[PDB]
């Protein structure tokens, strides 16, 4: 259709029926791209960010965000979320 | 969370609550959620990351107490009775450890 | 085998300009000192008696660079070069992620170039495919005579 | 093909017409020469306070 309730670049018919992004534009899914490399994304058409991460649905789907993000965070359902942790190695105690 | 040898993965997957209908996030089963958030590959019904299978009969899969209670409540009310077909819910801390 | 201390050059050890192939204390001058530890250049690096004894016994203490931060230069509406809030740290991760490194180690010199490489796992990247030899030639300005690569005379 | 022939901040027209800073020597008027200070420090002598 043409309705866009979330104001992104993916209309709210592909956003719930299944869409794939090629040539920086969204197209319908027909499984013919199955044996080519394209995946099938499905998201929520009432919110700009389906997962909650700063990048929006279209930015996540196309791949216009920072180019160091793993492909597992490609589709809108998965969220880009670092889990940075600190591992301790040793101590040195200065006796004054 | 996946805990393969000398590595870890800590993905987050969106889940939908059915107690108040305004969210339109698609409902995700746990198995396809794992295969979606890990980029896994399917051969004929099995999940492979690179060369180590991940499956209910090939891994050690551990919940929290609340998550285990939710899983148990949603299995006897089904037919297949296989965990990898259980509807995802918010607040589920699954942990997968592949065998040595 | 235990780090002594990590220090960031605060204000008296900041190199304003670093051109390729040139040191910051340009050749002819003397190296620069690194003593202060705190932010406002008022402290000295302290070590205790055990580490002093290890130092005096014969053990060697090493310095290893951990990271570097610095700006680059762009052009605004005018012809004025602007270097402010343009930290290379914004691009380091992406450049190392999407590119492959090529190192050359000729005598008393080094080269540390990066070349873009395309992955064939998703049909969205459209970077041209580069072979190793022609990537070396492209990223080193090498010259071809009849099928061989020459940089200057080697 | 370039706004600044020499590289200094002032452009070709600004350097040629003299519509730039008036404390710059006439040798920098033509675009080919560059306005570039070479400021240096000359040491005179130290005083040592023995504590
Ligand atoms: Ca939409
Ligand atoms: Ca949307």
């Amino acid at each position: 259709e043409d309705l866009d309730t979330d104001n992104d670049n993916i209309p709210d018919s592909y956003e719930r029926n299944g869409y794939t992004i090629k040539d920086l534009i969204a197209v319908k899914w027909e499984d013919s791209f199955a044996e080519q490399g394209y995946k099938k994304y499905v998201s929520n058409y009432l919110e700009s960010n389906t997962a909650g991460d700063p990048y929006t649905d279209y930015e996540k789907a196309s791949g216009s965000f920072d180019k160091a993000i793993k492909t597992e965070a490609r589709d809108p359902l998965v969220a880009a979320y670092p889990i940075v942790g600190v591992g301790m190695e040793k101590l040195i105690i200065s006796t004054n | 969370i996946l805990d393969t040898e000398n590595e870890s993965y800590e993905r987050r997957v969106t889940a939908k609550n059915l107690q108040d209908p305004e969210d339109k996030t698609p409902e995700l089963t746990i198995g396809e959620a794992i295969e979606k958030a890990f980029g896994a590959t399917k051969k004929d019904g099995l999940l492979y990351f690179n060369d180590i299978p991940i499956d209910e009969s090939c891994v050690e899969l551990i919940f929290d107490d609340n998550t285990a209670n939710k899983i148990k409540d949603s299995l006897k009310t089904l037919s297949d009775k296989k965990i990898y077909n259980v509807k995802l819910e918010r607040g589920m801390n699954i942990l997968i450890k592949t065998p040595t | 085998g235990d780090t002594l201390s990590t220090i960031k050059a605060q204000e008296n050890q900041i190199g304003n300009n670093l051109s390729p192939g040139d040191t910051y204390p340009k050749k002819g001058l003397s190296p620069l000192a690194l003593n202060t530890m705190d932010q406002f250049s008022s402290r000295l690096i302290p070590i205790n008696y055990d580490q002093l004894k290890k130092l005096d016994a014969g053990k060697q203490i090493k310095l290893e660079t951990t990271q570097v931060s610095g700006n680059f230069g762009t052009k605004n509406s005018s012809g004025q070069i602007v270097t402010e809030g343009n930290s290379w740290s914004d691009y380091i991760s992406q450049i190392d992620s999407i590119s492959a490194s090529i190192i050359l180690d000729t005598e008393n010199e080094s080269y540390e170039r990066r070349v873009t490489a395309k992955n064939l796992q998703d049909p969205e990247d459209k970077t041209p495919e580069l072979t190793i030899g022609e990537a070396i030639e492209k990223a080193f300005g090498a010259t071809k005579k009849d099928g061989l690569l020459y940089f200057n005379d080697i």
